[PDB]
């Protein structure tokens, strides 16, 4: 009947709980770090020189 | 005997919520609140791509970022040269009833689908002049919404059924089917590693999938309304997604819950679409009320509003390298900015 | 697919004649389409070009008037009507498709072609003709050009031909830097402005054959003598 | 009123005199 | 532009924008048209003159040299919030009620309350088929309209039963420039092309009325 | 002689008003005829009014040969762009609805409407300039033989009054006509649309015929007959000017500002 819904559920959710976590400091750290050390070339970021881009 | 389940699944949300939130140390606006913010960014109307007779429902730059394909109501496939405004292929589509649109990395094949409930495949490198309709795939009992290329063998598409399905093109069959949904999924966005996969729901959920394996490794509850776009930023390990009830939001994967929302009190009408830049550090979002208000994606600051559209956006595309951002809305041209 | 001529034979000096070429196998509506003659024994010769949908038509520098081109697309047939025929007339034809868009590769089919008998210009140059090779050892060739080809696009455009003994040449690399479709990883091309190389690698058989280097940036397109390799 | 200005401005130069 | 070859691929370019053009005209000639209505309520056997062709059902008939499509978007089986938008050009919205059904009327009535009330539908107008005449004039007889209308106070005859389901199906407008155009069918022997004929021409009318500057 | 001035001021005043809003406002197809319209009424005004002002007060002409062929010449080219520029509006609204459903064609039609208005102005210019009596000088007509004269007067009133104006009413009836036939399935939004469209097909023909009607019939009565120097003729050739200075001035109103589009791009900005 409607035990299947439930235990799959139930079991999904047993896995998904049962996971190791990383403290938000950590990723934000990892955020603005890859945001930082490729921002040199982020054509929308930086503007580029007018005779350097196709779309002039 | 369907109580104790129930009690035993909220306990388990229960443990699940205390440990989000025992992780959960700072924020990341509160951390970064000591870099500099990017000030307000100028972008203006570069080049005008239009051909198009009807609204554009997608886009999606090839990986050369100069290719581009834009799919219409007009049944219409266009296959653009951004550069020189070419209109490089014109496929009619058999079924004008489409909303999602792809280009494959390899740049051979092109995707498409709709209310059809079938995703069409269609071979541009043929050895004859014309592109014919590589396959049809038919599998799901509901709209496609996003379709996206694995490689020149599998694809990954979402539909109306609250399921996603990845494809083998070679048999026509579906690979793999991921279920879990409680309501229609509107978009996904592949990672660049294309192993894990993100799926935003109208329940106002989202959905991490994966493609080996076949089931779910974690879920985002964060959005009361409906999601109607989702990407990710290059780092393949934090997603933004737009929702319907004016606000976006940032998640992460490894974190586990949400990061930041993107809100603002004058904005009012929903998100469209949404994509990053080329390192992450801006954002770009498409708002139905005819504009694209820029936010920063360290500082959620509104930047730039890139008000030159005159109906509903609905496209929105940042090339590979990021030179351009290509803005499709229902107004039947896309417009290049800078 | 297929494309097979049609008109050849005999005809009297100051005649007029028609050749005509029937495609088969693809979409001939959406295919700019080339005619180019060969002499018995000498090198490739560009004739006459017609674009896709008719819109514009080259000649030759030798051969304006008295020939003209023209397409049904609907039978899917080139015609070509020679008038005033001349001595150097007595060459074979071969009919070429090439499709015109961004990344396509032109110039990639040749049909059988038809022998008929007769009773400034960017100045392509070879400078070897004959080169004696075995089928294991890497072989280069160079081709070389009166003027820049080197666009402000960035896309040099250069076409390297192989015709094979009695068969109809392929189109190799195009561009001198994209390897064209059916075309073995052995052939790479390189150079700079006005200094083109072409290097097959670990040579073998099927490949004895006369190389030809063809310009594309403006008309009238102009060919090159000729590298003929031996054993 | 009718001036001089006017009035060569409708009848015309003969006319008016 | 300046080398050949990119003369020629704008050349190639210049014709597809002569197709694109020239099918963009003739994919404006026809004229549109969306099915809605509950299931079991005739909404796929409205002519029997189809000419059809799981999901959008589409269906291209002609009446007086004019080229009318239907698009039936039963079996969908999902929310319509995300796709009823793609239909926000369409010309009508044609809608079908069955009156054989008295416990199915109030989902319809809300269904119809939903599409009329649609930020995107607010100027497409509706033409609503009231399906099978025999069946529920038959029913009516056999059991009266009060079950599912218990709000009722009028006679139990058929033409006051049939003007009091039009009159709460029409009360859902209250919006102007939209008008909700009635026709009663049966499926069995009734003609109903002139119908939708003449609702899509006066909905053109009025269309190209407001757009030409008049009105 | 004040209230002359005055009017012409305040019409002038309340035309550059609704003609620089209505441009302004419009920055398709009808919405391009609008925009020439008013660009016509705009240049008419702007030539007209301050020269006739100085004309009906000023003794003397006082900006010479140049200024006055210059300013007639675009006088007649600004009038003769509007008047054809309402035939073409009316034509293409006959096109529109009786054809039920083109830019190209649309600007065509224009560069056009302005090729015709030259033919017309090259008359004013030409035989227009300043007349020395027997002094002073002054700004008229310049014209050999009376004959030209009046037959110049004879085919522009013919051409730039009858051909619009017929051409109006013939396009307005068939689409009125069209209207009653087609739609004659009683509905409230059809009857609705039937008596707002019959309210601007009369608002136009009415305003357009009543206040071009003064101006040819006064050019007419001068080339057959003569004006009576009377303060009443005085009058009368006051509300000639004034009546098409009027249209010139209403032409927004009744073309744009009663339209639904271009009220809701007016409420928009």
């Amino acid at each position: 009947a409607s035990i299947a819904q439930a235990r799959k559920l139930v079991e999904q959710l047993k896995m998904e709980a049962n996971i190791d976590r990383i403290k938000v400091s950590k990723a934000a750290a990892d955020l603005m770090a890859y945001c930082e050390a490729h921002a040199k070339e982020d054509p929308l970021l930086t503007p580029v020189p007018a005779s350097e881009n196709p779309f002039r | 005997e369907l109580d104790q389940l129930r009690q035993e699944a909220e306990q388990l949300k229960n443990q699940i919520r205390d440990a989000r939130k025992a992780c959960a140390d700072a924020t990341l606006s509160q951390i970064t609140n000591n870099i500099d913010p990017v000030g307000r960014i100028q972008m203006r109307t570069r080049r005008t791509l239009r051909g198009h007779l009807a609204k554009i429902y997608a886009m999606h730059w090839g990986t050369d970022s100069r290719l581009l394909v834009s799919a219409s109501q007009d049944g219409k496939l266009i296959i653009w040269d951004s550069y020189t405004t070419n209109k490089v292929h014109a496929i009619p589509l058999r079924s004008s009833w489409v909303m999602t649109c792809a280009y494959a990395p390899s740049g051979n094949y092109v995707a498409c689908g709709g209310l059809d409930n079938i995703c069409s495949i269609y071979n541009l490198k043929t050895r004859e002049g014309n592109v014919r309709v590589s396959r049809e795939l038919a599998g799901h009992t509901g709209y496609l919404s996003c379709c996206r290329f694995l490689d020149d063998n599998q694809i990954v598409t979402s539909s109306g059924d609250t399921t996603c399905a990845l494809w083998d093109i070679e048999t026509g069959q579906q690979t793999t089917t991921f279920t879990g949904h409680t309501g229609d999924v509107m978009s996904l966005s592949l990672a660049p590693d294309t192993r894990l996969f993100v799926s935003g729901a109208c329940d106002a959920s989202a959905k991490l999938w994966d493609v080996r394996e076949g089931m779910c490794r974690q879920t985002f509850t964060g959005h009361e309304s409906d999601i109607n776009a989702i990407c990710f930023f290059p780092n393949g390990n934090a997603f933004a997604t737009g929702s319907d009830d004016a606000t976006c939001r940032l998640f992460d994967l490894r974190a586990d819950q949400e990061l930041m929302t993107y809100s603002h009190d004058n904005i009012i009408c929903g998100i469209t679409s949404v994509s990053f830049s080329k390192s992450g550090r801006l954002l770009l979002a498409g708002y139905d009320d005819f504009n694209c208000n820029v936010w920063d994606a360290l500082k959620a600051d509104r930047a730039g509003v890139l008000a030159g559209h005159d109906n509903r956006v609905s496209c929105l595309g940042v090339t590979d390298d990021g030179m351009a951002v290509a803005t499709g809305s229902w107004d039947s041209f896309l417009k290049i900015w800078n | 697919v297929q494309l097979v001529e049609s008109g050849g034979g005999l005809v009297q000096p100051g005649g007029s004649r028609k050749l005509s070429c029937s495609a088969s196998g693809f979409a001939f509506s959406s295919f700019g389409m080339h005619w180019v003659r060969q002499a018995p024994e000498k090198g490739l010769e560009w004739v006459a070009y017609i674009s896709s949908g008719s819109g514009t038509i080259y000649y030759a520098d030798t051969v304006k008037g008295r020939f003209t081109i023209s397409r049904d697309d609907p039978k899917n047939t080139l015609f070509l009507q020679m008038t005033s025929l001349r001595s150097e007339d007595t060459a074979m034809y071969y009919c070429v498709r090439s499709i015109y868009y961004y990344g396509s590769s032109p110039f990639d089919f040749w049909g059988q072609g038809t022998t008929l008998t007769v009773s400034s210009d960017i100045v392509m140059t070879q400078a070897t003709s004959s080169v004696p090779v075995t089928p294991g050892e890497s072989v280069s060739i160079s081709c070389r050009s009166s003027k820049s080809l080197l666009h402000s696009n960035g896309n040099t455009y250069l076409y390297w031909f192989l015709q094979r003994p009695g068969q109809s040449p392929q189109l190799l690399i195009y561009r001198m830097s994209n390897l064209a479709s059916g075309v073995p990883d052995r052939f790479s091309g390189s150079g700079s402005g006005t200094a083109f190389t072409l290097t097959i690698s670990r040579l073998e058989a099927e490949d004895v054959g006369v190389y030809y280097c063809m310009q594309h940036l403006e008309y009238p397109l102009t060919f090159g003598a000729g590298t003929k390799l031996e054993l | 009123g009718w001036t001089l200005n006017s009035a060569g401005y409708l009848l015309g130069p003969h006319a008016v005199g | 532009t300046l080398s050949a070859e990119e003369r020629a691929a704008l050349e190639r370019s210049k014709a597809i924008e002569k197709n694109l053009k020239e099918d963009g005209i003739s994919a404006a000639k026809d004229v549109k048209l969306l099915l809605l209505g509950a299931d079991n309520s005739g909404k796929s056997t409205i002519v029997k003159q189809m000419k059809i062709i799981t999901g959008i059902v589409e269906t291209h008939f002609t009446f007086k040299n004019l080229h009318f499509r239907l698009f039936d978007v039963g079996g969908q089986r999902s929310e319509r919030k995300k796709w009823i938008h793609c239909f926000e050009d369409v010309t009508a919205i044609i809608f079908c009620v069955d009156l054989s059904d008295y416990n199915r009327m109030h989902e319809s009535l809300m269904l119809f309350d939903s599409i009329c009330n649609n930020k995107f539908f607010i100027d497409t107008s509706i033409i609503l088929f009231l399906n099978k005449k025999d069946l529920f004039g038959e029913k009516i007889k056999k059991s009266p309209l009060t079950i599912c209308f218990p709000e009722y106070t009028g006679p139990n005859t058929y033409e006051d039963a049939a003007a009091y389901i039009q009159a709460q199906f029409e009360s859902k407008n209250r919006s102007p420039n939209k008008e909700i155009y009635c026709h009663m069918t049966c499926a069995t022997d009734t003609n109903n092309a002139q119908v939708i004929f003449d609702a899509v021409t006066d909905i053109i009318i009025a269309n190209n009325l407001r757009g030409c500057g008049l009105y | 002689n004040f209230v002359t001035l005055v009017v012409f001021g305040l019409i002038f005043a309340l035309g550059v008003l609704g003609n620089s809003l209505v441009i302004t406002v419009l920055a398709s197809t009808t919405n391009l005829f609008i925009l020439n319209l008013s660009i016509a009424d705009l240049a008419y005004l702007l030539f007209c009014i301050p020269f006739q002002a100085t004309v009906y007060a000023l003794p003397t002409w006082v900006l010479g040969a140049f200024i006055c062929k210059f300013i007639h010449y675009f006088f007649t080219v600004s009038m003769l762009v509007s008047i054809f520029t309402l035939a073409a509006m009316s034509v293409d609204r006959y096109v529109a609805i009786v054809h039920s459903r083109v830019s190209r064609n649309a600007l065509l039609g224009v560069g056009c409407i302005w090729a015709l208005s030259i033919a017309m102005a090259s008359p004013v210019a030409y035989h227009q300039g300043l007349f020395h009596p027997r002094n002073q000088t002054f700004c008229w007509e310049q014209w050999p033989d009376p004959r030209h004269k009046k037959a110049y007067v004879v085919c522009t009133f013919v051409f730039g009054y009858l051909l619009p104006l017929l051409l109006i009413c013939f396009c307005y009836a068939k689409v009125l006509n069209h209207l009653h036939k087609k739609l004659k399935n009683m509905s409230k939004k059809s009857e609705a649309s039937k008596k707002k469209t019959a309210q601007t097909v009369l608002v136009v023909v009415v305003v357009f015929g009543i206040s071009w009607l003064p101006h040819h019939i006064i050019h007419l009565w001068a080339e057959f007959g003569v004006f009576p120097l009377t303060p009443a003729s005085f009058l009368f050739r006051i509300t000639a000017h004034c009546l098409a200075y009027s249209n010139s001035s209403v032409n927004p109103i009744i073309y744009a500002f009663l339209s639904e589009n271009f009220r809701k791009a007016y409420k928009q900005v």
